[PDB]
């Protein structure tokens, strides 16, 4: 059961090519695509991300999109850049200028097509393909714009699979324009409709993290993204190795998404150190529910969890393990919606992360990620009552009428979220 | 001589039956090459045997069983194993896309496209049989291809063999071990279109198992090998009569007859005893009476219940080993007056026994070890209904608020069969309560 | 850190233990339908015993014993007592009764033991009570002719002990813990409910029930506080009067009745093997005759404490019923039996 | 206690002991309601291309 990847602009490139990094390490593929691994765990279902060519080469199933030729050219002078199929680079010239309708409607409405035609020869020679997974970010152009216009017109023609994004979320803390609220709100909706799986990363979160608990006082976009690609990895985990729960995405998707429009996920990580001690089964247990390890920026004991996906790598008791993740839920059952009962599904897997005897993957579908949109909400209205910056977008043949129903389309998200909290 | 087609369906259900029909070659001397050298009739037979074995003319005793799964992962390995010679490609069909615990998924979706080819693969089957008794359907409750294909399998093998029997191994849903937050979803779906079309199911909790298997088998973390190996030991213990000599249940009709004296209460409670860990050097060997007295013990129970607060309909002793009548009678009397066993005025208060002298056999380097004698008690409780009150409840606390519910009208069902199916299973509770209490 | 959950509300009993508990600051109460409770404090009626023991990782402990409504009912405590051999058809410390059915049902036995006592002169006052109103007539037709309008009718003690001064019937109420070994522990305090009208052979006199007597009694109070009378102050009495002490002349029967009724049950209702455990408080009822002789009116399943010793046995609940099987960071006595 | 029906082999025997006397919808109609569920599929789907389409 095959995925197909892609990522789009310069955030959903440069997350998506550490993301190749992370997981060719640990399935054992070099830069030049030769495996040289150990364990045949890491050959088992290494079909679900890379495709096999000619002379045992492994190639990510992997789609580079771009209005601006800047950031691919990084990727493909990176590390791992000559692992990617070159027939797979689709990218622009003019860019998106950090806009949302030149994403969507303008500059991306021109390149999509080309983009279509690509995916479409990935899925033809799939023989059973699972779905797709998306890296991009809410607050820019491309990932944000063409990356839900790419959603949209990849539903219409595979409308019987399964939609996976990685998205984050734009934060004043780590901003590179004022339009980023508008942004987010314009493709959340689109998410809303078109995704049956989205991992909410807010760039918020990333920092905090990086700046309280890794003690980096001068955060960079690489100290961010290597947040995202370990996390990336634990939630990928039970999709790339052989396990009983949560292995493909459509069954991840049955259990973590009780009602259709509620499928936005909180991802945790544990640990987070600045590094050499053994972290103990309870110790993983109890940072992987700590909101400070969390990718949301919300907090858990502010709603209730509907679903909950745990991952627990590494050599370690699994008798253990239930103990733990029984005494979490059973000491702290009020966080956990009892209308679904057994809400919380625990996969373990052997093979642990780089550099790491052990680790935890958590990903939570709390009713308190209406924390995240009712701050973009709010962000949103500051500058739309006064029809601010609205200019950038009208200019692209936008009308003010759209942006009012993306407000009431995501205010309409937030009512849902509170209905289930109580 | 009257065949027997078994049916297996889903993960757990060829899983489960992958260890039954492992254990049965052991049981009757089977190698994994289909050879049985203390078989004489080469190439044909009617024996007792001969009901689960078919023969071909170089001497292989080929299983009378069909295999079936929406997913290739699991068959195949059943293609690459141990006992890959026993079976024929016909016998074994996978599709490509599996039904994602998702019932309507694996009833409606993926079920119409694949119904009419097992259909086709079980009626090659059939043709092979001289008077077929009926079916034997091993699946789960929580899985969508067991719980969904498995529903549409057996209403149309009583379009198609109306006349024969058909009877269930299920496996009730236990969250240390599930993969599914939708699996009562399925459970209630699955028994409320399968209930008219079954004539005698036998449910096996996971949870009692997997308890079993940490308390009596010191086994920390149970895995499917754990829990399937001790499954075929009470499966085998429950077919036995049909695949050996014998005077009781020596046909599927005779299951109904002795244990279903209510079409819809159909359920019988099996106690398996004793289970000892291979692990332990020596142990003492456990008597007729204190093997028949673990039969009335919950912990021992294929679910957990208390038979107490119930009534019986009808039971069967399944000794097997170094057994013979007078002993199993001075072990029941003693019983009677130390124990809360209550029957239905209109039932005699009474034991059928059956027993066969080979003692169990476990499978080399397994789990379980060898014992002089055990015993299976098959009780027609009202007990049992306790598994479908608590079905029900879970199952309540999602429908009120439609959790999940769109996962299954998406793939064609209507938010109407999910009522339909708890009306059916609130009607179920309440047969019980009326045949159990005062 | 343990948890519980409360389902009755109407229970004086354990809410006083849900107050004890939250006070030790180790106990956390959770919502009545939340499954994840190591205890439950369960309702009366339909407690779903079939739920219980089914979450991993959890010891759950219930406050009520699956089948115990077997001892604890009119009609139910007859035939039990009738048909089990261990109590066995002659009872000497349970008062002749019968169960009748409105217009199985012993109505023409009742009246075969009831001709005896007319065709032989002999006192012929029975006593008619059901579970949810109470006749006491020496014609058997105004028993039955009652009724019609499940019951049970059993022999009215004629002849009961009587205080003094006063001249006035009375009961003794027991209080027995049953935890979840099936150790029986009979509360050091009982409670005498006392009338404080004198006794006419010739129907507040008759019934020492407390609602009764606060609200039908004209003398409501005059003896004792409540019409509540303790043992320390009743052993004083036997001693002043009859010469002889409590221990001696009534609780030694009390405690042969509790262990009888309560191992009679034990097999049917043990949560030994089971995948949950249960316990639960009882309240026996007694009544003494003048030849201080003991009889076993009924048992509550569901009993509610004195005033004065709801502290004491609330707290004894805890210590040897939900703290031995929860344990955190004596006023009984133990009636040993053979398990 | 009375045993009854008492039949004997060379691999066992068995019987039974007495404690206490006493005291389909066909093919057609299927396939309409597999049909049926395939059609809900299908304008279900079919909505969805409409609003893509808009
Ligand atoms: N006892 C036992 N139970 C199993 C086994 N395999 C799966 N189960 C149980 O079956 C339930 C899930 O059903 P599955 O059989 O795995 O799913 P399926 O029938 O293949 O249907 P799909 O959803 O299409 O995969 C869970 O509750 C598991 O605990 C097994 O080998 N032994
Ligand atoms: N057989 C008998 N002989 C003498 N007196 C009797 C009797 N049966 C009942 N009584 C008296 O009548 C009253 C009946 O009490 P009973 O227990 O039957 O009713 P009840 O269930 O409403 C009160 P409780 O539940 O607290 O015991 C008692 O107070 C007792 O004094
Ligand atoms: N975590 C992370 N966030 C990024 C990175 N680059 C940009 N962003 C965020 O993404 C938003 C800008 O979107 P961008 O991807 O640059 O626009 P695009 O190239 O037109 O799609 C801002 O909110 C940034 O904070 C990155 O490398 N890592
Ligand atoms: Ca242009
Ligand atoms: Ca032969
Ligand atoms: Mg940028
Ligand atoms: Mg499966
Ligand atoms: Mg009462």
């Amino acid at each position: 059961r095959e995925i197909v990847h892609i990522q789009a602009g310069q955030c959903g490139n440069q997350i998506g090519a550490k993301f190749w990094e992370v997981i060719s390490d640990e399935h054992g593929i070099d830069p030049t695509g030769s495996y040289h691994g150990d364990s045949d765990l890491q050959l088992e279902r290494i079909n679900v991300y890379y495709n096999e060519a000619t002379g045992n080469k492994y190639v990510p199933r992997a789609i580079l999109v771009d209005l601006e030729p800047g950031t691919m050219d990084s990727v493909r002078s990176g590390p791992f850049g000559q692992i990617f199929r070159p027939d797979n680079f689709v990218f622009g010239q003019s860019g998106a200028g950090n806009n949302w309708a030149k994403g969507h409607y303008t500059e991306g409405a021109e390149l999509v097509d080309s983009v279509l035609d690509v995916v479409r020869k990935e899925s033809e020679s799939c023989d059973c393909l699972q779905g797709f997974q998306l890296t991009h970010s809410l607050g820019g152009g491309t990932g944000s714009g063409m990356g839900t216009l790419l959603i949209s017109k990849i539903r219409e023609e595979y409308p019987d699979r399964i939609m996976n994004t990685f998205s984050v979320m734009p934060s004043p803390k780590v901003s590179d324009t004022v339009v980023e609220p508008y942004n987010a709100t314009l493709s959340v909706h689109q998410l809303v409709e078109n995704t049956d799986e989205t991992y909410c990363i807010d760039n918020e979160a990333l920092y905090d993290i990086c700046f309280r608990t890794l003690k980096l006082t001068t955060p960079t976009y690489g100290d961010l993204n290597h947040l995202v690609s370990a996390t990336m990895s634990g939630v990928t985990t039970c999709l790339r190795f052989p396990g009983q729960l949560n292995a493909d995405l459509r069954k991840l998707a049955v259990n973590m998404v009780p009602f259709p429009r509620l499928h936005f996920f909180m991802p945790g990580f544990a640990p987070l150190t600045s590094q050499y001690r053994a972290l103990t089964v309870p110790e993983l247990t109890q940072q992987m529910f700590d909101s400070k390890n969390m990718m949301a920026a919300c907090d858990p004991r502010h709603g209730r969890y509907l679903t909950v996906a745990a991952i627990f790598r590494g050599r370690m008791s699994m008798k253990e393990v239930d103990e733990q993740m029984l005494n979490v839920q059973n000491k702290n059952s009020s966080y956990f919606v009892e209308w679904i009962p057994n809400n919380v599904k625990t996969a373990v897997c052997d093979i642990p992360p780089r550099g790491l005897k052990m680790s935890a993957t958590f990903i939570g579908n709390s009713t308190a990620i209406q924390e995240l949109f009712k701050r973009i909400s709010e962000q949103f209205t500051a500058m739309f009552r006064r029809k601010a910056f609205l200019h950038w977008y009208t200019g692209e043949g936008m009308d003010e009428m759209e942006f009012t129903e993306a407000e009431s389309n995501m205010n309409d998200l937030v009512s849902e979220y509170q209905q289930y909290q109580d | 001589m009257r065949e027997c087609i078994s049916i297996h369906v889903g993960q757990a259900g060829v899983q489960i039956g992958n260890a039954c029909w492992e254990l049965y070659c052991l049981e009757h001397g089977i190698q994994p090459d289909g050879q049985m050298p203390s078989d004489k009739t080469i190439g044909g037979g009617d024996d007792s045997f001969n009901t689960f074995f078919s023969e071909t003319g170089a001497g292989k005793h080929v299983p009378r069983a069909v295999f079936v799964d929406l997913e290739p992962t699991v068959i195949d390995e059943v293609r690459t194993g141990t006992y890959r010679q026993l079976f024929h490609p016909e016998q074994l069909i996978t599709g490509k896309e599996d039904a994602a615990n998702n019932y309507a998924r694996g009833h409606y979706t993926i079920g119409k496209e694949i119904i009419d080819l097992v259909l086709d693969r079980i009626r090659k089957l059939a043709d092979q049989c001289t008077g077929l008794q009926g079916f034997l359907v091993f699946h789960s409750f929580g899985g969508g291809t067991g719980s969904g294909f498995t529903s549409l399998l057996m209403e149309r093998l009583s379009v198609d063999y109306g006349k024969k029997s058909k009877l269930e191994f299920s496996i009730y849903p236990a969250p240390q071990v599930s993969t599914a937050v939708v699996e009562p979803y399925n459970s209630i779906l699955t028994t409320h279109t399968t209930l008219e079309h079954s004539d005698c199911a036998f449910m096996v909790d996971n949870e009692a198992i997997y308890d079993i298997c940490r308390r009596n088998l010191d086994i920390e973390r149970p895995t499917y090998t754990n829990l399937n190996r001790l499954i075929s030991q009470i499966v085998s213990s429950i077919t036995a009569s049909l695949r050996f000599d014998g005077a009781l249940n020596v046909d599927l009709t005779e299951f109904q007859t002795n244990l279903v004296p209510y079409p819809r209460i159909h359920f019988p409670l099996a106690t398996y005893a004793p289970v000892i860990s291979a692990e332990k050097a020596y142990h003492e060997q456990l008597s007729v009476a204190e093997i028949t007295n673990a039969c009335f013990e919950p912990a021992n129970q294929m679910v957990k219940c208390d038979p107490r607060h119930g009534k019986y309909m009808a039971c069967c002793l399944l000794y097997r080993g170094d057994v013979v009548p007078k002993d199993v009678n001075a072990a029941i009397a003693t019983i009677k007056t130390k124990r809360s066993i209550q029957f239905v005025d209109w039932c005699p208060t009474g034991f059928k026994v059956g027993i066969n002298y080979q003692p169990p056999t476990v499978v080399p380097g397994g789990d379980l070890a060898k014992v002089q004698r055990a015993v299976c008690m098959l009780s027609n409780t009202t007990a049992i209904a306790e598994a479908w009150a608590r079905l029900d409840h879970k199952f309540d606390l999602m429908y009120a608020k439609r959790a999940f519910v769109h996962w299954y009208v998406g793939e064609g069902m209507e938010e109407g069969e999910f009522s339909e199916a708890r009306e059916d299973m609130a009607a179920l509770e309440k047969d019980y309560e009326e045949v159990g209490v005062d | 850190m343990y948890t519980f959950v409360v389902r009755d509300e109407n229970s004086s009993v354990y809410a006083e233990v849900s107050r004890l508990l939250l006070a030790t600051g180790q106990w956390k109460r959770l919502r009545k339908d939340n499954p994840r409770f190591n205890l439950m404090l369960g309702e009366r009626n339909r407690l779903p015993f079939g739920r219980l023991g089914h979450e991993p990782g959890l010891v759950q402990l219930v406050n009520y014993y699956r089948g115990a409504d077997k001892l604890c009912r009119k009609a139910s405590l007859v035939k039990l007592i009738k048909t089990s051999p261990e109590l066995s058809e002659s009872c000497t410390w349970f008062p002749e009764s019968y169960v009748i059915y409105p217009t199985t049902d012993e109505r023409e036995v009742f009246l075969a033991a009831y001709n005896r006592r007319r065709e032989g002169r002999e006192g012929n006052v029975w006593i008619a009570k059901s579970s949810a109103g109470i006749l006491i007539s020496s014609e058997a037709s105004e028993l039955l002719d009652f009724i019609d309008e499940v019951h049970v009718i059993q022999k009215y003690l004629e002849k009961p002990l009587l205080l003094e001064p006063g001249h006035r019937k009375f009961d003794i109420r027991s209080w027995v813990l049953v935890d979840h070994l099936y150790n029986i522990y009979l509360y050091r305090e009982g409670v005498l409910r006392t009338s404080s009208e004198p006794y006419n052979s010739a129907k507040t006199c008759h019934l020492t029930n407390h609602c009764i007597q606060k609200e039908y009694s004209k003398n409501y109070g005059r003896y004792e506080e409540g019409n509540e009378m303790f043992f320390e102050e009743f052993n004083q009495y036997l001693m002043d009067a009859l010469n002889t002490t409590l221990e001696n002349s009534i609780l030694l029967q009390i405690k042969h009745i509790i262990r009888s009724c309560l191992m009679c049950i034990e097999p049917a209702i043990s949560t030994k093997h089971l995948h949950y455990q249960s316990f639960q408080l009882f309240g026996f009822d007694f009544m003494v005759d003048e030849e201080l002789k003991v009889w076993l009116i009924e048992v509550n399943g569901a009993p509610a404490c004195a005033q004065k010793l709801y502290a004491e046995l609330c707290q004894g609940i805890v210590d040897v019923a939900i703290s031995s099987v929860f344990p955190l960071a004596s006023i009984f006595i133990k009636l040993h039996h053979h398990h | 206690m009375e045993v009854i029906e008492l039949n004997k082999c060379t691999s066992g025997q068995s019987f039974e002991v007495i404690l206490k006397p006493p005291s389909d919808p066909s093919l057609e109609e299927i396939q309409k309601k597999l049909e049926a569920a395939e059609e809900r599929r299908k304008y279900q789907e079919a909505e969805l291309l409409k609003h893509l389409a808009e």
